[PDB]
Formats: structure tokens, sequence, C-alpha cells
């Protein structure tokens, strides 16, 4: 009686789910965001499946309860626009922020597993303006640039003495993670320092540089300033990079090798990553949920 | 009417008091009395078979040694191929419905809801219309409803009419209808005249119903609130699984890890409603999973 008059009023993702209908669920996010890989998104079909139903008790107690859902809207609606409740962007938010919390707190891996959580939540997400589902996109699209930005100082990080010329290389590229300025802040940060326990201040002066013009004064300012001095005395071209400050390039989500407008790419239909042609029908990197290359109609959240 | 008291104290939850107004009756053997009795004393820290001398009595003891396990054999048996009451029904069509028999359960129940008003019809009548809606005939729980409602116009809602706005009200309930409105009104005020588990967490759900979480969590903090976590132990035990299925449902409506250290509770403890689900849907997904490898 109930569940019908959802997936009749609406057949999108969430609402399937909601409904119970996980099969024509996954088809749909395999036609619009070609998504492959079910296990990291399956507490997310329990988390809105049971999201919309609670349990009165009935009479004689020892009896099973009974089942009541919990529709998105108050009595005065299209007797038709009858929908399930689901979590919104409230929630992505505030997922989002925990992110950040960990971003600041230097625990790289849990910033990563928030934001991925974000995008899971988004995939899913049902909203009524069109003005959030572009909302939903812009969080969408940070997310991923956060855990890009991530996966690379990571994968600086997993590197053994001697990759010296890789690890400058990542150490620049994570500069280039499209994050709030605030952020990259210890992007660049990273960046200066290492260009200078390397003798390279023909970008250690860039970085430095692209720093101060954010934050104006404090301790870690302070060094960034007398960085930008002792450097700006000697043009070293120590140990030579394909990255180059003054150009249009994006960075490949698996190899974090940069890609130029000349360069063969493919994007993922849900994160919006890019990768070298060497990966295409590949899982992507950013959020472990969907094939790279294929193509996808687009992703469906408004109502 | 006469012992309305008792019945009101029945349906609202606070067997406490129900027992203590079937006690002002002093042993005036009567069925419905026994019923009660027998019912207040299962929902309490202990049920004592009165007489296993009535042809209803002695049905009673069943039921509960039913409920120790799942054989409805002497139950049935010792009941079945013979015409008999409405209460004797009642406790066979729970029987079977707590085993998932709701087909039958449900026709147990129009089987005896059809000896028209001989003594505890209306009481099968609120039953029949939730083991109904428990398998989902939300349309034949109110056929059933509806057309035993405009039939006995004859004002004999003597005392059964707070039976029967139970019933109605779960119905209100499943349809969603007025779930703001007059539905809403009918839980509060039960709640305000009456508090307990039952209606308290009555009032709870129809918050959630109204995506009122900010409200829910008041109800929810309460119901931990010293006075009935720990002042009424009993009937609060009573509800514990149920209580923690909406705490689930709420704890997920502003999207909180609590999903499992909650109904870690619920699982390593009953297996109702939400746990059965649960299963269902966490297999259908790990099928799903087979199914694109």
């Amino acid at each position: 009686m109930e569940t019908a008059i959802w997936i009749k009023n609406s057949k999108l993702p969430a609402v399937l789910v909601a409904a119970g209908a996980f099969d024509a669920a996954v088809q749909a996010l395999s036609k619009q965001v070609g998504v492959v890989k079910l296990e990291p998104l399956k507490k997310y079909f329990t988390n809105i499946y049971e999201g919309c139903r609670t349990y009165i008790p009935s009479t004689p107690c020892e009896l099973p309860a009974q089942l009541g859902y919990v529709r998105a809207y108050d009595d005065t609606v299209s007797e038709d626009q009858i929908l399930p409740y689901v979590p919104g962007l409230d929630v992505v938010n505030e997922k989002m922020n925990e992110g950040y919390k960990n971003f600041k707190l230097n625990k790289p891996d849990i910033a990563i597993e928030c934001f991925r959580e974000a995008i899971y939540r988004i995939t899913l997400l049902m909203v009524d303006d069109a003005e959030d589902e572009k909302l939903a996109h812009k969080i969408l699209e940070t997310a991923r640039e956060y855990i890009l930005g991530l996966s690379i100082e990571l994968e600086r990080r997993s590197l053994k003495e001697g990759n010296t010329v890789r690890m400058l290389e990542l150490a620049a590229y994570f500069t280039k993670a499209k994050l709030s300025p605030i952020h990259r802040t210890n992007a660049l940060q990273v960046a200066m320092s290492q260009h200078f326990k390397h003798k390279n201040f023909l970008q250690a002066s860039y970085f430095a540089g692209e720093f101060l013009k954010i934050i104006s004064s404090g301790p870690r300012a302070e060094q960034a300033r007398k960085i930008k001095n002792k450097a700006d005395s000697m043009a070293s071209d120590a140990i030579p990079i394909d990255f180059d400050p003054y150009a249009k390039f994006d960075i490949c989500a698996a190899t974090y090798k940069p890609i130029y407008e000349d360069t063969p790419s493919v994007s993922d239909p849900l994160t919006g990553s890019k990768y070298v042609i060497t990966e295409k029908d590949k899982i992507d990197r950013i959020a472990m949920i969907s094939k790279i290359g294929a193509p996808a109609s687009g992703l469906r959240i408004r109502v | 009417m006469d012992y309305f008291n008792i019945k009101q104290n029945y349906y609202t939850g606070n067997f406490v008091q129900c027992l203590q107004e079937i006690e002002k009756f002093s042993k005036v053997t009567d069925n419905t009395l026994l019923f009660y009795k027998a019912k207040t004393l299962l929902a309490l820290g202990q049920y004592q078979s009165q007489d296993p001398t009535s042809k209803l009595g002695k049905v009673l003891d069943l039921y509960v040694q039913f409920l120790d396990t799942k054989n409805i054999e002497e139950l049935e048996n010792l009941l079945k191929d013979k015409q008999n009451s409405p209460y004797e029904l009642y406790l066979l069509a729970t029987a079977q419905a707590i085993l998932g028999d709701l087909d039958k359960s449900l026709e147990t129940c129009v089987e005896g809801i059809d000896n028209d008003e001989a003594e505890g019809t209306t009481e099968l009548l609120l039953l029949a219309i939730e083991v109904a809606l428990l398998n989902n005939n939300v349309s034949t729980a109110s056929t059933i409803f509806d057309n035993y409602t405009n039939a006995i116009e004859d004002t004999v809602s003597g005392d059964n009419e707070m039976i029967l706005n139970l019933a109605e009200s779960y119905i209100k309930f499943a349809t969603n209808k007025e779930t703001a409105t007059s539905n809403f009104y009918y839980y509060e005020e039960l709640s305000q005249t009456f508090p307990t588990w039952k209606t308290q967490l009555g009032l709870l759900n129809l918050h959630l119903q109204q995506r009122n979480i900010a409200e829910a969590q008041g109800i929810v903090e309460l119901l931990l609130s010293d006075y009935y976590s720990v002042e009424q132990k009993e009937n609060a035990v009573l509800y514990k699984p149920t209580f923690l299925a909406n705490q689930i449902t709420l704890a997920l409506m502003q999207g909180l890890d609590t999903e499992d250290l909650t109904n870690q509770l619920v699982k390593l403890d009953h297996e109702h409603a939400f746990i059965k689900h649960h299963q269902e849907i966490d297999a259908k997904f790990d099928e799903l999973v087979r199914k694109y490898d």
C-alpha cells in the first residue's frame, strides 16, 4: 500500500533503496554514475532503508511490533508527491566537517574515510530544491579534491629514501589540490620545506611565497618568510621536476603525474577524478565505487 | 460497563495499577476478570495460572507455556474442533501470529468476531486489526474495522470504546493519515493521562513520524531518565527491544554511528520486527554482491 506510492512517485536511487528495491537501485546507479563495486555501499542502503521505518509496540507486547513509515512531508501535499524520509545535506555537511576536523588533526587516513562517507551519502541523496542539487555537487567536487590531496601526501609519505625525485614531485602536486586556501596552507608548507632540505629555491621561493600570500603573521608564517629570503638568494635547480607552477593541468588520481590539456584523459562519472588513458575501465581511486571511463547518464538526486 | 478501569489501565500499559484495579473485585470469578488478571499477571514480574479447571483459564496456562517455546500443539489441539469463546481464540490467534502464520492468525480472529459480541469480541476485533496490519493488509484491517464500527452504532461503546480507539490508532499509524493532527492528539493525551512506556513509546513513534527529531530526542532522554529506566523496572524491560528499535530509527535520522552500539543490544537480545527485517535486508545486499562479481 505504502512502499508503492514511493516508487510510483519517484524512481530514483534513494527512493528505490528506501522502498526496498535494491536490484532496481543498483541498476540505476550503473547507468547514471557507473557504480560497479557495491561493497562499500552496503551500510548506506541499510541506513536509507531502516531510517524511514520505525516500530510501535502492539498491545499484547509479546506479539511482533508494528511497522510505521516516516514520510518526507506533512499532510498538506500533492497526494502524489509522497516520499520516504532521507538524511539530506544537513548531514553530508556534518560529515564533511569531520573531514576538516581530522585534516587539522593530521590524521590523513581518517580524514579520507570521512570524505568518502560524504561522497557515498551524496550519491544516495534526495533533494527538494533544484538549488540544493547544485550544492550537493559543490560538496561532491570538494570531497574528491580532498581525497585526492590527501591520497597524494599519503603516498608521498609511503616513499623510501632515494626516491627523492618523486617525493618533491608529489609534495608539489599536493599543492595543486583545490582545497579551501586555509587548508591548502598545510600543503604549501609541506612543499615549501622539502624544496629546501633539497636546495630547490627556484620553487621554494614560490611555495613559501604562494603561502605568505594567504597567511599574514604567525609562528609558522614567520618561518615561511625567512625561507623566501635565504632562498631568494640563489636561483637553484638542484632537482628538476615535471611540475611547473605557471601552467594548466590536473593531477592524475592514480599515478599522480599531471594531465595537461594536450593529454588524453579519462574521467569518472561520479567523482570527476581524471586519469591517464592508461587506466580506463578500472575502479576510481577516489571513492572506490565506479568504473573509470564507462559512460553515465548523470547522477540523479533532485526529486 | 463496570470494570472500565481495569481495561483502561491495561491498554495504557500500567499493569502495576491495572492489577490493583482487579484486586478490587475481591474474587468474583468472571471470564473477563480472569482474562485480564492472567494477562496483567503475564505482563508483570510473574504469571500464576490460577485455575487449570476453566476451559479458558486452562487455555491461558497453555498460552503461557506456548510463549516459552513455539509449539501450538496442546494449545491448538485441546481447542480446535469444538466451538469456543473469543477470549480463548484471542490467545490462539496471537500464538499463531507469533509464529508467523498471519494469514491463519487473522482467520482465527474473524471466526471469533463472528459470535457477535458474545463477550470478548471487541478484544478480538483489535487483535484482528493488529494481526491484519502485521501482515500488511491495511485494506482489510480497515474493512474489518470499518465494517464492525458503522455496524454496532448502538452506543455499545460501554467501555470497549478505548479498546476501539486503540485499534483505530494502529490503523491510523499505518495509513499515516492524521499523523500530525487527530492521531497525535490521541497519544499526546494518553501519555499525559498515563505516563508509561506503552504510552510514552507511542508518543515517541508519533514524533519520529512527524520528523520532529527535536521532540523525539527529548522523549528518549526522558525514557532513560531515572524515573523510567529504573523506577519502573518492570513494564520497562518488557518494552526494551521496541524502545531500542526507535532509538535507532532516530539515531539514523541524524546519522549517528550509534546504529551499531545500539542495535547491538537489540540483536544480542531479541529477534523482532527491526531485527527480522535487518536480517532479510542484510542478506538481500550480500545477495547482490554475489550477483555482480
